[PDB]
DNA sequence: CAGGATGTATATATCTGACACGTGCCTGGAGACTAGGGAGTAATCCCCTTGGCGGTTAAAACGCGGGGGACAGCGCGTACGTGCGTTTAAGCGGTGCTAGAGCTGTCTACGACCAATTGAGCGGCCTCGGCACCGGGATTCTCCA
DNA sequence: TGGAGAATCCCGGTGCCGAGGCCGCTCAATTGGTCGTAGACAGCTCTAGCACCGCTTAAACGCACGTACGCGCTGTCCCCCGCGTTTTAACCGCCAAGGGGATTACTCCCTAGTCTCCAGGCACGTGTCAGATATATACATCCTG
C-alpha cells in the first residue's frame, strides 16, 4: 500500500512535456513525488475537515471547491 | 385593478435580472435596507462584462472553426488580453489548456 | 540511420500536441489509490464521488504544469536545458511555500 | 433567339480581349503602386488588393476610360452601429481596444472620420504616385461626392482606375443578416456555416443625405461571397467548368446586366438602379428556382422570358427583400422613385415585345 | 420539488443578444454563473467595508461605482462606469 | 597595503549590521516627491499626513529587500555573485506579476 | 519640479540590496529597479487616490493606504494597522 | 464630539499580566496585536458566514467556531483551543 | 433586586470582553441569531493565541536583555515558529527587521 | 565569646580538610561518569553538572557517609501548573511544543511522569557504573520516597552520593514569585532585574501526600541565586574577600547552621526544619538590616544575639514569608507542628542562657 | 541540395447522445401604503498641513586602482532520447445493494428585544525609569610573514 | 605567526518623555420577561461507492546506442569597492492660514412589510446533428551522402 510508485515515470515525462520541456533529470521522479504528495496533503486534510463539519460519510465536490477557493486555485466547471 | 408586470429588467431595458438580484441583495446578509439603483448599477455592470466576454469566446470558437464553446477557447482570450488576465490571473481553467508558447533559446 | 530521430525533435510535435490538447495524462486508479491513502491518515471510512475525484485530478495537474512552466523559465535563466530539483525549491521558496 | 444572344456574347468577348491588354497593364501598375505602399510607413502597412477575378462577369465594368480594382484591409474589433434603420447602412466605431488603437486622431470622438483617413490616403498615394514615374500615372482630383480615387494612365490610353478601399472585418456578422442568405433546403446549411464562419467588409460610401455623417456612412459589402457563389451558382456546384451540365446563369446574367448598361446610356433619366439590384434579384430567383433543366442553352429564351417574369412580378408586389437583408426591401420609393420604375416596366416592354432591337447592333 | 435558481437565462439572454448564432457545452455555463457571483462577492462585501468606512446603513450605487473604480482594470472600468450611470439615470426616467 | 580591505569583507560587516539594523536608508524628501509625482497624474490638489508616507516608505522598502533576498536566492540557483535583470524578471513572472 | 526619479541615488540602493543580502552589484540594475520600484508605487497610489476621492477628502489619511495594502494583499501594522 | 474609541489595550494588558506581568510594553507593538486580533476575527467570521450559508443555518454555534479554527490553525495549536474554548464555554454553562 | 453587575468574563473566569465581543459580533452583519458560548468560544481562543504570542515575545524581548518591546524581535519569534509563521506568511510589519541569515555558498 | 566560635570555626576547616581529599575524589569520579553520560545516547545528553562551590557555605553537608552534587539538565518551554497553592510546589506540564517535544512516553498524558525518567536515570546510571570500573564505585538503592540517587564510593572511605536532577528551565519567573526578593531599596532593582533575567530551577521532590502526584510535586530552587547572594551579601558587594570589610555573616550562617546539626543529631524528634529555614530567614533579617557596622567580628555577639532575637520574633508571630514567596509562609502547621517549634525555643533558650555547652565540645 | 517515410490536415459517411424547444406549475416578484428614522446640509471650530527661512553635516557624486568573476572555448562521459517486445492494469459493461443524503413535522429551548442602573474604561494630567548617547577601555579581525 | 587601527561591546550620568496610575462619567451590559422559530430528531425514499468479473491493449519497463551538456579549467578584462572633496540638501524648528472634516437638527424618502396575481424556470421528454472513428491523400520535415 504505497501507491507513490503509481505514477509511472513515463506519464511523469509526458506530463513534464505538456508543460513544456526538453531535457528531463532521472532524479526528478521521487522529488515531484513528494512534492506532489505534500499538495494532496493539504487539499484533503482542507475537504476532509469540510466533510466532517459537513456530518457527512460520503464526500462531494463542493467542499473541495471551498478548499481550492481558500488556498486561492479559484475553479468552476464542477457545479457552484 | 392590477398594473400588469413590467419587468425592472425592461424597466432598465436589460436582460440581467433586478428582481432576483435584489432578493440576493437583502438575502445575502450585507445591509439592511438596499437602494433601488444598486441592483440596476450591479445587473448592468455584470451584463456588459458578460458580453464582453462572450463576444471574445465566440470570437475564438469561430476561429477554432467549432460550433459549440469549449474551455480552450476561454483560456486562449481571457490570457489574449491583458485586463482580463489581470483581473482573472489566478483563477484555474479544467480542459482549459495551456498558451502554447516556447522561448527562442529552444530552437 | 533511415528515419532515427534526433532528440527533441519528437519532445518538439509532443510539446505541439500537448499544449494543443487539453485532457489528463493519467490513469485515475492509483491516483485516488493515494487520495484515499492521505485520507485515512486524517480519518478512514469514507465515500465520495468520482466527480469530486476528477476535480482533484484536474486542479492538481494544473498546479504541477503551471510549477513546470515556472521551473522550465527558472532553468532558462540557468541556462539550461535539463532539470534540477533547487529551480524548483525556488519556485516554491519565491510563492513563500518553503 | 439564341444565335443573337451568341453573337452579342462575342462582342462582349472581343471587348474582353482589349480589356484584357488594357485592364492587364492597369493590375500590373496598382500590383507595382500596392507594393510601394507596403514598404510606405504608414497605418495602411498591410493594405493588399481584394481580388474579384477579371471577367465582365468578375469586374464591374463600364465604358475604356474607367476600371476598378478592389483593396483590402484588415480592422480590428468593430461595434457594428445602424443609422439606416432599413438595414443597408452602418456607422464607423470601434470596441474597447485595451492595447490602443492608432487612429484616435482619425477617430471623430467615438465614431471613424472617414474623410480625414481618405484625404491622407489621397495624400499618401499621390505622394506615392510623383516619388517613382516608371510608368505615365497621375491622380485625378473629381468631385468630394463619390470617394474613389481616380487615377488616370497614360498606358496605352487615357486609362483611369477608381481606387477605393474596402476594410477586411471579423467583427460581428450583424443581426441584419440572420435571416439573411436562405440557402438551407436547395443548396444546404453547411457551407451557409463555413461561409458565415468567414470575414467580410463595408463600403464607405455617402448614401442619402438624411444624415449627421456623410461618407462616414458605410454600406454592406460581401464580394468574395458573391465571386464564391458566381462559381457555385447550379445545385451542382461543379458547374461552369468543363465538369458539370454548363448553364446559361452567367449568360443570362451578362444579357440583362449589359442591356441595362444599354439602357441607361440610351435612356439617361434611370442611373440609380446599379449592378447589385439584378444580383439580389437572380439570387432570388435560385432560391425559388428548384430546377437545373430550367438553366440551359436550349431553354435559354425560356428562362429568360422567365427571369423577365419574375423581375416584373417583383416590381408589381413593389417588393424585393435583399438576400443579406430581407428586413432591407431595396424597392424603397425614397431611393428608387416610383414613376423611374414604372418607365423602367415599359423599356422592358419596349425590349421584349420588339425583338431586342438594341443587340441586332454591336 | 428541488426548484433551483440559475442564470443560464439571462447568459442565453445576453448571449444571443450579442450573438444568436451559438451554441455551449454546459460546462461553460456553469463556469460563467459561479464567476459572476464570486465577483459580485467581492464588490458585497468591498462595499461593505466601505459602507463601514463610511458608517452607513444602506448601499446605493455612487459607493458601488467607486469600489468598481477601486478594483477594475484601465478603460474597462470608465467604459462600465458609462454603462451603469446611464442605465440608471434611463430606470429613474421611467 | 596597509589595510586595504578585500571586497565583500566590509559588505559582510555592513551585511550584518544592516540585518541587525531595522531603520530605513531613505532620504524622505525626494521619495514624497515622487510620490506626489505619481499622485498628480490622476489628480493633484491634494495634501496628506506624513504618517502615510513613512508607512509607503515603510511597505515599500520591505517589498523591495524581499525582492533583494529572493533575487538574491535566484542568482544562487544561477551560480553566480553579481546581480543580472533576469531572475528579477523571472521573480516577476513566477508572481505573475509580469 | 522635474528628474525625481534620478532622486533614487544609487548607494541608496546599495545600502537597501546589502540589507538584502547580495554580494557584487551590476551597473544596469538601477534604472530596473526603479521603473519596478515605479509601477508598484503607482499600483498603491492609483487605488489610494480613489480611496480619498470616495472619502471625499482634500487630504491623503494613511488608512486608505492600509486598506491598499490589505486589497493588495500586502497587509501591514505600526500605523495602526 | 470626543468619539471615545474602542481599544483592547485594556484586555491585553490584563492578559499580559496574567502571564508575565514582569515586562514592560510599547503602545505602537499595542495597536499591532488589537489590529491583528481584528483581522484574524475576520477572517474567522467571514468563514462562519460562508460556512452557515454552505449549511443554510441562521444561527451560528460553538461547534462552527470550533471547526472554523481548526480549518484555520495547524496541528497541536488548534487541539489546544479546541480545549481552552470548550472548557470555557462548559464552565460558562455552570456559569 | 439590582444585584451588583458582573462582568461574563468572570463567569468564563478570563480576562477579555464578552459584552463588547458579543456586540461587535451584532455589528459585523454575519447571522440572525448567536449561539450563547460562541462568543466566549472565541474569547477563549483569542486568549491562549495571544497569550502564544506574547509568552515568545517576552521571551524573544529579555533575550535581547530589553524590557519594553519592538517589532524586530516579534517578527523575529514570528520567522521561528513553523505553524505561526506558515499563517502569517505574507504578513508586513513596520521596522521589525529581516531575519538574519546566509547561504554557505555565499561563505568561503 | 567570641574566641569560642572561631575554635569550632578552625574545627570545621579541619573537617573542611578531611572533605577536600574525600569530596576531591568524589567530584573527580562523578566528572568522569557525567562525562561518560553525555557520550551515552539518552534524552540526556545534555545533562551537565551544577556546580555550587566546594566550601561548607557551598554545599550543603552533613556525616561524612554522604555527599551531594548538584546536576543541570535544559528544558524546553515549560507551563507551570500550581497544585500547592501555598505556593511552594508546583505540577510538570510542557507548552504547545511545535516541534514535537521527544517525551511523550514519558508524559502521563500532559503531566510529565517524573516515576519514568527517574527510574529510566537510575537504569542507565547503573549500566554505565557496570560498564567502566576504574574506581571502586556501585549505586545503592534506598527507599522509594527520597529521589536521591546514592552511589556508594569505596575510595578513601565510604562515601555516598545523592545524585540529584535539576532541570535547568527559563520558562516563567511564576506570578507567585512578584513580589517576591525584595532588594529595591537597600540593594537595587538594577541588579534584581538582571537576576530575574537569568534562568531557574525545580527541584523534583515528594512533598506531604495530599495530591494524587507524588514525587511529581517539585519544589523551587534557585541555587545559582543563593551563591550569587552568598558571596554578595554585604551592602558592600566586594565582601567575603581581601577587598572589604569582613562581616561574620558567613560565621553565624555556619554558627546557626552547625549548631542546629548538632542539636538535631542530639534531639532526634526535629528533622524538618531543614537548611532552607535559616536561609530565608537571614534574608529577611539582611532585608530588616540597614547597617553594617552590626555585622562584624566586634559586633560578632552583639549580632548574633541579634540573630536569635529576630528568629524568636518570627516564631511568636508564627509569620515567615518565604523571601522568594512573600504568599508562601514557611511557618505552616500543617508541615512542621506548633510544639515542635515550642521544644525548639526551649533548646535554643538552652543554647542560649547556658553559654553554648554544645560548642565547649569539638 | 533530394527522396522517403512518417506525420498531419482534408474530405466522406455514420451514429449517438447532447441540445434546443414545449408545457404545467406554482414561487417569488410587481402594486400600493405607511413608518420612521438614516443620510444631506448648515455652521463652527480646531487642528494640522503646507510654505518657508536659516544652519550642518552626513551622505552622495565623482575620480581611481585592482583583481576577480564572467565568460569564450575545449575535452568527456554518461544518461537521457529512441525504438521494441513483454507484461499489466485501466477502462466497459453489468449487476447489485445499501447506506446515506434529502424530505417533512413539530416542538422547544433560545436568542432578540425593552427598561434601569452601574461601573469601567476611556479621555486626560503626574510622574519616575528605562534608556539613548557620548566617552573610554577590552577583544576579535584579517591581510602579512 | 604579529599588528594595528577598526569596529564592536560595557559602564556613567543626564534629559526626557512616555508608560502607567488616577478622576469623571456614560453608555453598554445586565436582568428579566416574550415570542417566534431553527434545528433536532425521526423516520422514509432513491443512488451511486464499492466490488467484482472477465476482457482488451496500450503503457511501463528493461534493454541497448550514442551524443552532447554540464563541468572543470585558462586567459582576460572591465567593474565594483575603498577612499577622499565638495556640495547639497535633507532635517530642526516657526508661523500662518485656511480648510476641511467632525458635529446637530430636520426632513424626506424609501425600503420593510402586507397581500395578490402571474409567469419563469425546471423536470422531463424527443428530434436531430457534431464530431469520433476509420480510411485514405497530399504535403512538411530531417537525415545523410
Ligand atoms: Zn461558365
Ligand atoms: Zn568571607
Amino acid at each position: 500500500r504505497d501507491n507513490i510508485q503509481g505514477i509511472t515515470k513515463p506519464a511523469i515525462r509526458r506530463l513534464a512535456r505538456r508543460g513544456g520541456v526538453k531535457r528531463i533529470s532521472g532524479l526528478i521522479y521521487e522529488e515531484t513525488r513528494g512534492v506532489l504528495k505534500v499538495f494532496l496533503e493539504n487539499v484533503i486534510r482542507d475537504a476532509v475537515t469540510y466533510t466532517e463539519h459537513a456530518k457527512r460519510k460520503t464526500v462531494t465536490a463542493m467542499d473541495v471547491v471551498y478548499a481550492l477557493k481558500r488556498q486561492g486555485r479559484t475553479l468552476y466547471g464542477f457545479g457552484g | 385593478a392590477r398594473a400588469k408586470a413590467k419587468t425592472r429588467s425592461s424597466r432598465a431595458g436589460l436582460q440581467f435580472p433586478v428582481g432576483r438580484v435584489h432578493r440576493l441583495l437583502r438575502k445575502g446578509n450585507y445591509a439592511e435596507r438596499v437602494g433601488a439603483g444598486a441592483p440596476v448599477y450591479l445587473a448592468a455592470v455584470l451584463e456588459y462584462l458578460t458580453a464582453e466576454i462572450l463576444e471574445l469566446a465566440g470570437n475564438a470558437a469561430r476561429d477554432n472553426k467549432k460550433t459549440r464553446i469549449i474551455p480552450r477557447h476561454l483560456q486562449l482570450a481571457i490570457r489574449n488580453d491583458e485586463e482580463l488576465n489581470k483581473l482573472l490571473g489566478k483563477v484555474t481553467i479544467a480542459q482549459g489548456g495551456v498558451l502554447p508558447n516556447i522561448q527562442a533559446v529552444l530552437l | 540511420k533511415p528515419h532515427r530521430y534526433r532528440p527533441g525533435t519528437v519532445a518538439l510535435r509532443e510539446i505541439r500536441r500537448y499544449q494543443k490538447s487539453t485532457e489528463l495524462l493519467i490513469r485515475k486508479l492509483p491516483f485516488q489509490r493515494l487520495v484515499r491513502e492521505i485520507a485515512q491518515d486524517f480519518k478512514t471510512d469514507l465515500r465520495f464521488q468520482s466527480s469530486a475525484v476528477m476535480a482533484l485530478q484536474e486542479a492538481s495537474e494544473a498546479y504541477l504544469v503551471g510549477l513546470f512552466e515556472d521551473t522550465n523559465l527558472a532553468a532558462i535563466h540557468a541556462k539550461r536545458v535539463t532539470i534540477m530539483p533547487k529551480d524548483i525549491q525556488l519556485a516554491r521558496r519565491i510563492r513563500g511555500e518553503r | 433567339e439564341p444565335d443573337k444572344l451568341k453573337k452579342v456574347l462575342d462582342k462582349l468577348r472581343l471587348k474582353r480581349k482589349d480589356i484584357s491588354e488594357a485592364a492587364e497593364t492597369v493590375n500590373k501598375v496598382v500590383e507595382r503602386l500596392l507594393r510601394r505602399m507596403q514598404k510606405r510607413e504608414s497605418e495602411f502597412k498591410g493594405v493588399e488588393q481584394l481580388n474579384t477575378g477579371s471577367y465582365y462577369e468578375h469586374v464591374k465594368i463600364s465604358a475604356p476610360n474607367e476600371f476598378d480594382v478592389m483593396f483590402k484591409l484588415e480592422v480590428p474589433r468593430i461595434e457594428l452601429q445602424e443609422y439606416y434603420e432599413t438595414g443597408a447602412f452602418y456607422l464607423v466605431k470601434f470596441k474597447r481596444i485595451p492595447r490602443g488603437n492608432p487612429l484616435s486622431h482619425f477617430l471623430e470622438g467615438e465614431v471613424l472620420s472617414a474623410t480625414k483617413m481618405l484625404s491622407k490616403f489621397r495624400k499618401i498615394i499621390k505622394e506615392e504616385v510623383k516619388e517613382i514615374k516608371d510608368i505615365d500615372v497621375s491622380v485625378e482630383k473629381e468631385k468630394p461626392g463619390s470617394p474613389a480615387v481616380t487615377l488616370l494612365i497614360r498606358n496605352p490610353e487615357e486609362i483611369s482606375v477608381d481606387i477605393i478601399l474596402a476594410l477586411e472585418s471579423k467583427g460581428s456578422w450583424p443581426i441584419s443578416t440572420k435571416e439573411g442568405l436562405p440557402i438551407q433546403g436547395w443548396l444546404g446549411t453547411k457551407v451557409r456555416t463555413n461561409l458565415r464562419r468567414e470575414p467580410f467588409y463595408l463600403v464607405p460610401k455617402n448614401a442619402k443625405d438624411g444624415n449627421s455623417f456623410q461618407g462616414e456612412t458605410w454600406r454592406l459589402s460581401f464580394s468574395h461571397t458573391e465571386k464564391y457563389i458566381l462559381n457555385n451558382h447550379g445545385i451542382e456546384k461543379t458547374c461552369c467548368e468543363s465538369s458539370g451540365a454548363k448553364c446559361c446563369r452567367k449568360e443570362c446574367l451578362k444579357l440583362m446586366k449589359y442591356l441595362l448598361e444599354q439602357l441607361k446610356k440610351e435612356f439617361q433619366e434611370l442611373d440609380a438602379f446599379c449592378s447589385y439590384h439584378v444580383k439580389t434579384a437572380i439570387f432570388h430567383m435560385w432560391t425559388q428556382d428548384p430546377q437545373d433543366s430550367q438553366w440551359d442553352p436550349r431553354n435559354l429564351s425560356s428562362c429568360f422570358d422567365k427571369l423577365l417574369a419574375f423581375f416584373l412580378e417583383c416590381l408589381r408586389t413593389e417588393k424585393l427583400d435583399h438576400y443579406f437583408i430581407p428586413k432591407f426591401n431595396l424597392f424603397s420609393q425614397e431611393l428608387i422613385d416610383r414613376k423611374s420604375k414604372e418607365f423602367l416596366s415599359k423599356k422592358i416592354e419596349y425590349e421584349r415585345n420588339n425583338g431586342f432591337p438594341i443587340f441586332d447592333k454591336l | 420539488r428541488s426548484r433551483k435558481e440559475s442564470y443560464s437565462v439571462y447568459v442565453y439572454k445576453v448571449l444571443k443578444q450579442v450573438h444568436p448564432d451559438t451554441g455551449i457545452s454546459s460546462k461553460a455555463m456553469g463556469i460563467m454563473n459561479s464567476f459572476v457571483n464570486d465577483i459580485f462577492e467581492r464588490i458585497a462585501g468591498e462595499a461593505s467595508r466601505l459602507a463601514h468606512y463610511n458608517k452607513r446603513s444602506t448601499i446605493t450605487s455612487r459607493e458601488i461605482q467607486t469600489a468598481v473604480r477601486l478594483l477594475l482594470p484601465g478603460e474597462l472600468a470608465k467604459h462600465a462606469v458609462s454603462e451603469g450611470t446611464k442605465a440608471v439615470t434611463k430606470y429613474t426616467s421611467s
